[PDB]
């Protein structure tokens, strides 16, 4: 079955550096696009960015620029996504999702489950 | 960017009846639109693409229409696990960005 | 009964080079091309050796898809018998070509913002190429190394911005091909095919061969690829049922 599985809940300091994976299982992983996208509580979905697995293409929105970073494994099949400089703000949900194509646009078919990632500094 | 706006931020409406949620887009798209419907759990799938195809899976009862800068989707009958958050998102342009979503409700106080 | 994808050929999230165009080969399906009516609202769809609306009624023995990207304005060039770049340094149809050509838009896709990389095509080439020849070498054309004065590298890639007008948005070419009734059928569409009646005139389409007689049974012994029967008029004789193998004859009522 096609299933995007992600890692738990995170705890991180403000200032810190997170990384989250993305795996993939029963998918050809290395030729759709990983979108990964930000949901505040009560807020919109952002489009935070995507990436291309078969070569290493991305495409970074405007805002998330240069603070999180995607990389690809071929051959575990996962999509990992590093944000550093955390801040209060960064707080939500983050999803990844495969691009297919419709062959005229591209299209987030299947989403993982979501990784709630909580910047703090409570015990 | 192209901006979405979903003039409805939330509704309410009984069981069976039409329910359309809007969807409207500061430029011209086509029908590069895409409906997603997320679970009040947290659980978001694809519904509809391209402003008329119905997803695989997706009960029929679920349509979409519109051209040029608006669009809307439709629910036929309202069914109670149809009650969660609909999404529009553009295709257009590569910073591709989601409606405020819709949040459907019961008529109750 | 089997339904060849159509899925890798059109809805690949990454077509590639014109310079490298993908080829591929589809057989053995049922190729229910119904959706490319309308799937996608294709720009350009055109047909040369047959009606699309006739395709759903003819067999073919081999399909060959050929998947690309090309500037926009310069989808004209993949009609045979023509021009420029694209038609005469990494692309040729033959004169006689058969199947046809289907393209569409593809802005939002391929553009980057920063000017699209992967996309190449050649510009400098020693000579023409012949139809359905594909050259992958990147040696310099007028020189060593690979940058000089008439040394110029073949290979250049569209600035495909997303602010690009008209014509300079990259298109996203399919071009089928596919011969028609010289070999035993492989690909067509569904056509469902119901029982067989024999030493009546009724008309019969076997594998695309259309005709109308009275068909019997016949002692004639084809070799395991022979298909069709022919006389000295150059009518058709003999035929073989595609579903059970036995030969049938053809009488004119
Ligand atoms: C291009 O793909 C679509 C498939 O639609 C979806 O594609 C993926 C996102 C996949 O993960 C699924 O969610 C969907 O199937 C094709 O259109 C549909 O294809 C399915 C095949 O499973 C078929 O059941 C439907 O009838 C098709 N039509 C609709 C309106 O859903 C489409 O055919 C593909 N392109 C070509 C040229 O075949």
């Amino acid at each position: 079955q096609v299933q995007l599985q992600q890692s738990g809940a995170e705890l991180v300091k403000p200032g810190a550096s997170v990384k989250i994976s993305c795996k993939a299982s029963g998918v050809a992983f290395s030729s759709y696009w990983m979108n990964w996208v930000k949901q505040r509580p009560g807020k919109g979905l952002e489009w935070i960015g995507q990436i291309y697995p078969g070569d290493g293409d991305t495409n970074y929105n405007g805002k998330f620029k240069g603070k999180a970073t995607l990389t690809a494994d071929k051959s575990s099949s996962t999509a990992y996504m590093q944000l550093s400089s955390l801040s209060s703000e960064d707080s939500a949900v983050y999803f990844c999702a495969r691009g297919f194509i419709a062959t005229v646009e591209e299209t987030m078919d299947y989403w993982g489950q979501g990784t709630s990632v909580t910047v703090s500094s409570a015990s | 960017d192209i901006q979405m706006t979903q003039t409805t931020s939330s509704l309410s409406a009984s069981l069976g009846d039409r329910v359309t949620i809007s969807c409207r887009a500061s430029q011209d798209i086509s029908n590069y639109l895409n409906w997603y419907q997320q679970k009040p759990d947290g659980t978001v799938k694809l519904l509809i693409y391209y402003t008329s195809r119905l997803h695989s899976g997706v009960p029929s009862r679920f349509s979409g229409s519109g051209s040029g800068t608006d669009y809307s989707l439709t629910i036929s009958n309202l069914e109670q696990e149809d009650i969660a958050t609909y999404f529009c998102q553009q295709s257009h342009t590569l910073p591709w960005t989601f409606g405020g979503g819709t949040k459907l409700e019961i008529k109750r106080t | 009964t089997n339904l060849c994808p159509f899925g890798e050929v059109f809805n690949a999230t990454r077509f590639a080079s014109v310079y490298a165009w993908n080829r591929k080969r589809i057989s053995n399906c049922v190729a229910d091309y119904s959706v490319l009516y309308n799937s996608a609202s294709f720009s350009t769809f055109k047909c040369y050796g047959v009606s699309p609306t006739k395709l759903n009624d003819l067999c073919f023995t081999n399909v060959y898809a050929d998947s690309f990207v090309i500037r926009g304005d310069e989808v004209r060039q993949i009609a045979p018998g023509q021009t420029g770049k694209i038609a005469d340094y990494n692309y040729k149809l033959p004169d006689d070509f058969t199947g046809c050509v289907i393209a569409w838009n593809s802005n939002n896709l391929d553009s980057k913002v920063g000017g699209n990389y992967n996309y190449l095509y050649r510009l400098f080439r020693k000579s023409n190429l012949k139809p359905f020849e594909r050259d992958i070498s990147t040696e310099i054309y007028q020189c060593n190394g690979v940058e000089g004065f008439n040394c110029y590298f073949p290979l250049q890639s569209y600035g495909f911005q997303p602010t690009n007008g008209v014509g300079y948005q990259p298109y996203r070419v399919v071009v089928l091909s596919f011969e028609l009734l010289h070999a035993p059928a492989t690909v067509c569409g569904p056509k469902k095919s119901t029982n067989l009646v024999k030493n009546k005139c009724v008309n019969f389409n076997f594998n695309g061969l259309t005709g109308t007689g009275v068909l019997t049974e016949s002692n004639k012994k084809f070799l395991p690829f022979q298909q069709f029967g022919r006389d000295i008029a150059d009518t058709t004789d003999a035929v073989r049922d595609p579903q059970t193998l036995e030969i049938l004859d053809i009488t004119p009522c």
